[PDB]
């Protein structure tokens, strides 16, 4: 048997409804997500890393010059620098006083910290949403399975086939560009490749960690050796990667709505709580026992002994019963006023049985289903002590949930009043208006 | 068989079984003269812009009777007013110039 | 100097302007497209081939009975079949006659072909465009680049730096889901993993051609054996790949718009020529020339000594010239009624000198700028005899190419006609309303 219908898009908060069979005894359904997953198709634009410089010894020619050349190098420099006359330990390297010169070459390579110590620009398409789902019903343990939220893919769970609807809402964290760097993510509109400036995060851009060819942009110039020294003085753009590093600011991880909790293996924001989810389940026909062979209950009658519109289970009620076959028999509040935590009761031919619900409601009035019967709970709720919990509401607060019987009373003497005052007045224009008629004629 | 495509100066690819495509266009080869007379340029920008042509004869026609409909109404209703006040006296002396314009 | 400008996205029609630079010659450039690609992102949703049945051998219980038990296989059958009293090459196997039992077992595999015959299920998402581009400036040969067509990411191509922003038209062949068979790409709205139906395109499905999950929807049943007879026979529906491929219709390869050509290493669609393509060069320091270093012209005249409005370079003309240090000197066509062959010509002291050109105009006027000065040409150009070439025009069309001077003189003539009678009926209006005045005054 198919049973339908829509769930909130809320992880640790289990759905309830009994699934009603023509000719069966109602069979109580309980559905759980364990977490929800959006998992967007990224593709790797290039690798961000601290760079590295490598000087290779300089050319240093006595008595003469040397021409510098290009080199397909990144951010490669040469430069010629005459009349030099450096000092080694030995002594004065060059004979001729100033007809000498040093060539100077430097280039920028990926340190040996990027395998380990860089960030991935990942350009993000939408992917695929997952769902971690428990599911129990009737006498069956709760089972789980990993099912994908679309829709189409069916899902056999326990014996039962489940169909998880498309999320009502398409919204996803990530924009079109993000940066990984660690287990952080950012939402970063990074440079082109080929594009990064230097001192800035795209300074240094490469494919991939393990490429060939490597982009450095940065103000490498070589300056001119210090007076009878052998070396290769440079300036260059402090790395921008290290700069980035200090200035991330906040990432997706801390600033994503809805509670989102981003993760990296593979890069998906999960426990979103959007929207809702249409669900499809096909519960077995072995589930389900007819009518005539189970209990029957009768002459119900619901109290509520305590109650309190907490956001746990705060409310208590107490039914009266009567029925016959004694067993266990589904309980279940099919509107939205309460959420009653048992989800089944053992009936005896006689006596009362108790249950403890949560309500947003001052003034809840919610029917309650005993398997084949059904029983209206009334009373009134007190306030929560608590200001913070650290749980979230199993309730859902309405419009009018707030509003109390003295709040309406009040309400409907403003309207009862105010239109009488307006319909009295119109009243007697008309009586008026009708005595003048009737003088002229 | 025989088959007959249309191309365009945008051109047309076919493939011929086992064959690599093909693609061809057509050039502004139309027949007629537009430096011709009248029944030669329609002609010639008939087979080149055969809807152009069509809608653009249509529009001409229609901007040419309502032009010269038009004008001839202003003329008429001119004349009368011009006449107008000589007819009315059968004795006026009806301007010589008034005579040859108006009359 | 960096040089911007938009060229039309043609392949094969080179892109020709003349670089003026203050104070320097105007140095020609030339830039052509040799192939463009745009390449989306595509995810593998699943692979789809022919099915194999796998069929174990059955367990044929004498003078007992046997029971089936559930296996993960996919679409695994298991039947019991009593009262067999099968016979061999040995005789009859049982001893009993109807108190013997035999169990069929059947699932369904991947085929050995699915290794090579198979169909890979993509969802295709925005990629990126990359395009060869030939490039020749000044006296500079012919150099050419694989370059990104983002509008960002710069080139290096024989010492000048191209870039090339994005495309005018954001227009891809490929649906949001394609199917790839051999060569071919199909526009195939194909079911999700798990949904597909027997004797249907999705009816057997694998993440990947190695997964050990393999969906499988066949209407497998298996049949009772024949009397005295050990075999294990099944009906099952024909497989919906082997029928796909007899209904897969046209490949995309074959109806995309614009000409794309596809190609499947890496997916991509070729030189759909849809809208235009903004450039931006930057052309070497070096590469100019002092005005003052260069030819000066003076008393240019052009004559059109030939013309057709073919799509080749039908059209050819004489420019009389006289000049100083009798260099060379480059040639072009701002505007856009002819398209010049040449791109340079060499210079004497005196003379004439010939280029051909490519119009659609049946009365071309266009300006020729001889390197640092300009000559009108005007001519009649005559119809083209060819009716069906195997090349690309040229030149641009306008809407007012094809209106020739006759046709324009009959615009004037209806135009002005209408106009000037309308006027007349308007001012006879005004003067008879003067007449009228005066009559009264
Ligand atoms: C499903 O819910 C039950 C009870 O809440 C729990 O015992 C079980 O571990 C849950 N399943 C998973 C996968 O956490
Ligand atoms: C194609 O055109 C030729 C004449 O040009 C004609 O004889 C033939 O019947 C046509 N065939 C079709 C299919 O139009
Ligand atoms: C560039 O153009 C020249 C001449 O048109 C040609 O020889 C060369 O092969 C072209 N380059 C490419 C990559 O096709």
């Amino acid at each position: 048997y198919e049973h339908t219908a829509v769930m909130p898009n809320k992880v640790g908060i289990p759905y309830k409804a009994l699934v009603e069979r023509p000719g069966y005894a109602p069979v109580h359904l309980q559905i759980q997500l364990v977490n929800t997953r959006i998992i967007p198709s990224t593709n790797l634009e290039y690798i961000t890393c601290k760079y590295k410089t490598k000087v290779p010894s300089p050319v240093v020619k006595c008595c003469g010059a040397t021409q510098c050349t290009s080199k397909p190098h990144p951010d490669y420099q040469c430069q010629v620098f005459s009349g030099v006359y450096p000092f080694m330990y030995g002594g004065a390297y060059c004979f001729c006083d100033t007809e000498n010169t040093q060539m100077s070459e430097a280039y920028v390579e990926r340190s040996e910290e990027c395998s380990i110590d860089h960030a991935k620009a990942y350009k993000v398409h939408t992917g695929t949403v997952q769902a971690m789902v428990n599911i129990t019903y009737g006498s069956v343990s709760w089972r789980s399975a990993d099912v994908y939220v679309n829709g189409e893919t069916p899902a056999k769970i326990g014996d039962a086939k489940l169909i998880i609807g498309p999320l009502s809402s398409a919204w996803s964290p990530f924009d079109n560009k993000v940066v990984v760097y660690g287990h952080e993510v950012y939402n970063y509109d990074f440079p082109e490749y080929g594009t990064g400036k230097a001192g800035s995060f795209g300074d240094l851009q490469s494919r991939t960690s393990t490429s060939n060819d490597l982009y450095a942009n940065t103000n490498l110039k070589l300056q001119r050796p210090q007076a009878g020294i052998v070396h290769t003085p440079f300036t260059q753009v402090p790395s921008g990667f290290e700069r980035w590093k200090k200035d991330k600011g906040a990432p997706l991880n801390d600033v994503a709505p809805f509670g989102c909790s981003i993760a990296l293996e593979p890069l998906r924001a999960e426990n979103c709580a959007v929207g809702s989810i249409p669900i499809s389940i096909d519960i077995p026909d072995a589930a389900f026992t007819r009518i005539s062979e189970t209990p029957t209950v009768s002459d119900l009658e619901c109290k509520i002994t305590e109650c309190t519109y907490a956001f746990d289970f705060g409310g208590i009620a107490t039914v009266a019963y009567k029925s016959s076959k004694a067993g266990n028999c589904p309980i279940h509040s099919p509107s939205g006023v309460a959420v009653i935590k048992e989800n089944d009761v053992t009936l005896a031919e006689s006596g009362s049985f108790t249950f403890h619900f949560s309500t947003a409601n001052i003034h809840p009035a919610f029917k309650l289903q005993v398997c084949t019967s059904a029983v209206t709970c009334k009373g009134d709720c007190k306030p929560p002590k608590d200001h913070i919990v650290d749980y979230a509401a199993q309730h859902t607060e309405s419009f009018t949930s707030a509003i109390s019987a003295t709040a309406w009373s009040w309400i409907k003497v403003l309207v009862g009043g105010t239109s009488a005052f307006i319909v009295l007045g119109l009243i007697a224009t008309a009586v008026v208006a009708l005595v003048l008629f009737f003088h002229r004629h | 068989t025989t088959v007959n495509f249309t191309v365009t100066g945008e051109g047309l690819e076919y493939t011929w079984g086992n064959h690599p495509p093909k693609r061809v266009w057509a050039q502004e080869s139309g027949e007629g003269n537009p430096h011709g007379w009248p029944h030669e340029v329609v002609v010639y920008y008939y087979n080149r812009y055969p809807l152009t042509t069509i809608i653009g004869l249509c529009t001409c026609v229609a901007i040419i009777m309502v032009s010269c409909v038009t004008s001839v109404w202003l003329l008429c209703r001119t004349r009368n007013l011009c006449i107008t006040p000589y007819k009315l006296a059968p004795n006026a002396q009806v301007p010589i110039l008034l005579a040859l314009l108006c009359c």
